[PDB]
């Protein structure tokens, strides 16, 4: 009946879990959609947290769905089939690949006890026809 | 970033309407499929309601077929009626093994919407300039007007008098039936001589000197890519140019996936994972892929200096020679023997400006090519070692003596680069050496810019050199300019004179139209008639959307691209297709063929009227009601093996299509060719392939040696992987213009802190052709004085400081532009959401 995707509120971690610059694997908004949080250390788009430097994203390549690798040293998303890059600085943005969508990010919320939770995500994950199966 | 937020897509429903579709893009030519459903209806997550016959509720894999991103979802008009579609790859096409580029797979959201508002700029009406501005008419109106204007300037001047300006290629914007109706029209109707293409200036071939040696420019296939020993890709950008064709035959070859294949196909020799020599000044996206995949190692990247292609193939050329790393038997049977002599002016002018180079023999072609390693590496830049390297991987024999098989591919780097005619030549030089034509693994070819779908009426009227248009329009001569599907404001060369000039002439045209009254056409016609007469012009535009140039024009007229219509056309190995139609034209858009015909249909009313009964009989045959009329009239019956081909034959082919020229049909299959020149017999009157006296002599075209040695930095210029062309979708697509506001200069960092420049900085690239603009984006991997800007793009338009400098045959050499940068602006606040990172996959 719902005119929208009703996405379910998930907790993903603990802001005291994050290591600067060190994705932490999650799932989102089911086990089967991976992704990752990422603190990047500088207030970036969609960035939650004292910093505004925290960051959620799908990690399954938009284009024909590989894994995505992470660049620690350009802080990059990077991937080895077709060799897309993804900039999670910059909201996800397709530096330079062969995908037609910048990279799904996660609306993120900081709870009062520094629980993160995942309420959305603004593009299409790869390999579901609705984001919430 | 550009984020869609369209969280869901509705499900293509296991009864929908599929349409085969080949891209339509680039050369590549990928197969899709468009599936269609009526707007109230939908699939579900249930194999037996989807299309794909899986299970939608749950996650699909990597490299599923049952899934689809939103750029390839719409809802366009079918017949009258709203209708969900989706325009997917063909998993089963050979091209592209279900692979879409960030082109291809942004078809349906390229359509056009009323629904979901896309492309809403798409043309809808014939427009005329009257009472002060654009106006929309009817078609009956706008083309009674062209007409009149267009019979009265050819019979008081001649058809010399009439310009055009037109698309020769294949897919959207072009192919067969689109091709042969504007034919028809001005070369059998007509004789127009002042012809251009939209690409080049003249109407000239790109490559005159392979096909002069008897070497057509699509001799091999895609699968000649996977088989080949060396790689040889030269001027060209693949990964991003050529995108499934490198991903889905390329890189198998460099990974070694095709080594079992090569040892089936050819077990006779040994055979190792692909090897590839890049020649290319710049280090591209193309060379980080190779080497990522194939190991460094395995990739030769020869960064010669600009223009400099010439010297290194002739090097190439004689140090092969020297060593014997010839096929002996193919020279002595498949190419000229006979002794020629060297024409007068030789070498630093050929026989007349129709011929820049001199065809011979091998053994004449090797003595007057000859150029040392050290003389090579002094004008390339490059190191005798690496162009030694590149004869052995090129000519050595593998183990056992076996002839090493080599493909050879080439594009703009080399058309649009120094001495188009000789260096051309001097490539195939090194394939007709080795023996690589016409056999597996092998081939010399361009590796194409937009698919191919010529057929035309002789054009031997045009002459050889033809006119170079844009220097007759600048230079204030012609009266009636038609334009089809092209748009010199962002791509001819020397664009800032020429706009400066074309706005002059068409806005005295403009200036007595606005004073003139419509209603009484006979004034209006006499109005633009004298001030035609007085240096004005008068300009019809055909597109599907409100062009740079057309903001010049008196007349639009709105045609229907593919997928509104049927099309066909072939890719870069033959590979001809039927798109077939799965939704309406916008408004009363048109296709380009049958625009051509009501043209066609006006001129024969408007001739009779006048009085000239004997040249309005020119334009009968122009009674089509629909493109497959053009499609019979033209390719049917004119191209080789046409009978064989029809829509309902193409149709059963699939996105597979086959490979021109069609041979004949048998057990609902047409049979077609899949390398050309199997037998050595080439396409010359003797059958014997010439090779090319080509030796160098510099930067040839008139004025470039100047601007290199007066302007500080290279603005080499070409393509970037997410936009088409001159963007004129792409404009109103946000993914691709939340990319890129503004075209990209790429700039060497340290250039950048020279000149005092920041990422993301508006700059002005300016030197005496004329001046523009470009955002600076910091390229480690860019050499110092090396700069690459974005062609095409409506924020800056990087043909603005190519000068008009062509060769002899009037071919716009675009790459060697040389000129001065400086700051206009402070990075804009609209760019502070880019990323500057490298675009290099690590
Ligand atoms: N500096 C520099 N300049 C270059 C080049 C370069 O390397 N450097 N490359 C050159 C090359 S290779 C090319 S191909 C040219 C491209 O130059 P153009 O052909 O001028 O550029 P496109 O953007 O391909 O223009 C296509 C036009 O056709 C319209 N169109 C699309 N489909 C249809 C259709 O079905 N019917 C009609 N009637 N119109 C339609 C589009 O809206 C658009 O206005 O640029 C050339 N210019
Ligand atoms: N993404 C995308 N792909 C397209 C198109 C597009 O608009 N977008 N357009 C299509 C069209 S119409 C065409 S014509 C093709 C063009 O395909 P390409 O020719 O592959 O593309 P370009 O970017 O024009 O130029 C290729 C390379 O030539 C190099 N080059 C510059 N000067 C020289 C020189 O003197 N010598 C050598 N050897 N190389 C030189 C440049 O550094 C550049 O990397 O791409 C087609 N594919
Ligand atoms: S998707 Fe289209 S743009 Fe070229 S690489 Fe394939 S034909
Ligand atoms: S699957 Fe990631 S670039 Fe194609
Ligand atoms: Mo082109
Ligand atoms: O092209």
């Amino acid at each position: 009946a719902a005119a929208g995707v009703e996405y379910p509120a998930n907790r993903l971690a603990n802001i005291s879990e994050l290591t600067l610059n060190e994705p932490l694997d999650v799932a989102y908004p089911d086990e089967d959609a991976a992704g990752v949080l990422l603190k990047l250390g500088t207030r970036v788009e969609g960035g939650v947290g004292p910093d505004g430097d925290i960051v959620g994203f799908s990690t399954i390549c938009p284009h024909k769905g590989c894994p995505l690798s992470y660049s620690a040293d350009n802080k990059t998303f990077n991937c080895p089939c077709h060799f897309s890059v993804f900039d999670p600085e910059k909201g996800g943005q397709q530096v330079w690949g062969q995908a037609t969508q910048n990279l799904p990010q996660y609306v993120l919320r900081v709870a009062d006890n520094g629980d993160i939770f995942a309420e959305g995500v603004d593009e299409l994950i790869y390999g579901r026809l609705s984001n919430v199966l | 970033a550009f984020k869609r937020h369209i969280d869901r897509l509705p499900i293509i429903p296991a009864d929908a309407k599929k349409h085969n579709v080949t891209c339509h893009f680039c050369i590549v030519g990928c197969g899709y499929h468009a599936y269609t459903w009526p707007i109230n209806k939908q699939g579900g997550t249930d194999p037996q309601n989807n299309i794909f016959g899986v299970d939608l509720s749950e996650q699909q894999q990597a490299e599923s077929d049952a899934w689809y991103s939103p750029s390839m979802y719409n809802v366009v008009k079918q017949d009258g009626r709203d209708v969900h579609v989706v325009i997917k790859p063909d998993h089963e096409c050979v091209v592209n093994s279900g692979l879409g580029s960030v082109r291809g797979a942004r078809m349906a959201e390229t359509s056009f919407s009323e629904a979901r508002n896309t492309q809403q700029q798409r043309l809808t009406d014939p427009l005329v300039w009257r009472y002060g501005q654009m106006q929309p008419t009817s078609w009956d109106d706008a083309l009674d007007l062209v007409a009149r204007v267009t019979a009265k300037i050819v019979k008081e001047k001649g058809e010399d008098a009439l310009i055009v300006s037109a698309f020769d290629h294949g897919g959207a914007g072009g192919g067969y039936e689109n091709t042969w109706g504007t034919g028809k029209l001005y070369f059998e109707a007509m004789k127009v001589k002042n012809i251009r293409i939209h690409n080049r200036p003249a109407y000239n071939s790109e490559v005159h000197g392979t096909r002069d040696m008897g070497v057509g420019e699509l001799n091999n296939c895609y699968e000649d890519a996977e088989l080949a020993d060396t790689i040889v890709a030269v001027g060209t950008n693949a990964l991003e140019t050529q995108t499934n064709y490198f991903l889905n035959h390329w890189i198998p070859n460099l990974r070694g996936e095709s080594l079992g294949k090569k040892k089936e196909l050819m077990p006779e020799e040994p055979h190792e994972a692909g090897r590839i020599i890049i020649v290319d000044p710049r280090r591209t996206v193309t060379v980080n892929a190779c080497e990522q995949t194939a190991g460094a190692d395995n990739v030769l990247h020869l960064a010669i200096n600009s223009g400099t292609d010439l010297a290194l193939f002739n090097a190439l050329f004689t140090y092969i020679a020297d060593k014997g790393w010839v096929d002996r038997d193919f020279i002595d049977k498949s190419t000229l023997r006979e002794g020629t002599a060297r024409p007068p002016l030789y070498p630093a002018r050929g026989v007349s400006e129709a011929n820049p180079g001199h065809l011979s023999s091998f053994e004449d072609a090797v003595e007057g090519c000859r150029m040392s390693i050290e003389e090579a590496a002094e004008i390339t830049g490059l190191d005798a070692a690496q162009i030694i390297k590149a004869a052995e991987w090129i000519g050595m024999p593998k183990e056992g003596g076996k002839r090493r098989r080599v493909m050879f591919g080439y594009e703009k780097g080399l058309i649009w680069g120094n001495d188009n005619y000789r260096t051309n030549g001097a490539l195939v030089n090194l394939a007709l050496a080795t023996g690589n034509i016409g056999r597996p693994g092998g081939g010399v070819v361009r590796l194409g810019g937009h698919q191919e779908g010529y057929v035309r009426p002789s054009d031997a009227h045009v002459g050889r050199p033809a006119a170079y248009v844009d220097q007759l329009l600048i230079g204030g001569q012609g009266g009636v300019h038609h334009i089809w599907g092209c748009d010199h404001y962002k791509t001819t060369l020397n664009a800032h004179e020429f706009k400066r000039v074309y706005k002059k002439r068409t806005d005295m045209v403009k200036d007595a139209m606005s004073a003139a009254p419509y209603g009484d056409r006979e004034a209006m016609v006499n109005a633009i008639v004298d001030a035609i007469n007085q240096g004005g012009l008068f300009a019809v535009n055909v597109d599907i959307i409100p062009t740079k140039i057309g903001e010049a024009c008196h007349v639009i007229l709105p045609a229907a691209t593919s997928g509104e219509m049927n099309l066909t056309s072939m890719n870069g190995e033959r590979r001809m297709r039927l798109t077939e139609r799965y939704m309406d034209p916008p408004g009363q858009s048109m296709p380009d063929c049958l625009i051509a015909a009501r043209l066609a249909n006006t001129m024969e009313r408007v001739l009779t009227e006048m009085g000239d009964v004997g040249y309005a009989a020119q334009f009968k045959g122009f009674d089509w009601q629909t493109e497959e009329d053009a499609f019979m009239d033209g390719y049917n019956k004119n191209a080789h093996g046409g009978e064989f081909v029809t829509y309902e034959r193409l149709s059963a082919m699939g996105t597979n299509g086959f490979q021109e020229p069609a041979t004949g049909f048998t057990d609902g299959k047409i049979e077609g060719t899949q390398r050309l020149y199997t037998d050595g017999v080439f396409s010359t009157d003797d059958g014997k392939a010439r090779f090319m006296d080509a030796p160098w002599r510099g930067l040839q075209a008139p004025g470039k040696q100047q601007q290199k040695d007066s302007h500080k930095y290279l603005i080499n210029n070409g393509r970037a992987n997410v936009v088409w062309q001159s963007a004129y979708l792409d404009q109103e697509n946000d993914f691709v213009m939340d990319r890129f506001p503004y075209p990209f200069i790429e700039m060497n960092p340290e250039d950048m802190a020279e000149a005092g420049l920041k990422e993301g900085d508006l700059v002005e690239i300016y030197n005496d052709a004329g001046a523009t603009q470009a955002m600076a984006y910091p390229t480690p991997t860019a050499r110092r004085g090396e700069t690459f800007m974005l062609f095409g793009f409506p924020t800056g338009v990087q043909g603005n400081v190519t000068s008009a400098g062509t060769n002899e045959l009037i071919i716009p050499n675009y790459k060697q532009t040389w000129g001065n940068i400086r700051k206009i602006s402070d990075a804009p606040r609209n760019v502070a959401h880019l990323s500057f990172k490298s675009k290099e996959y690590q």
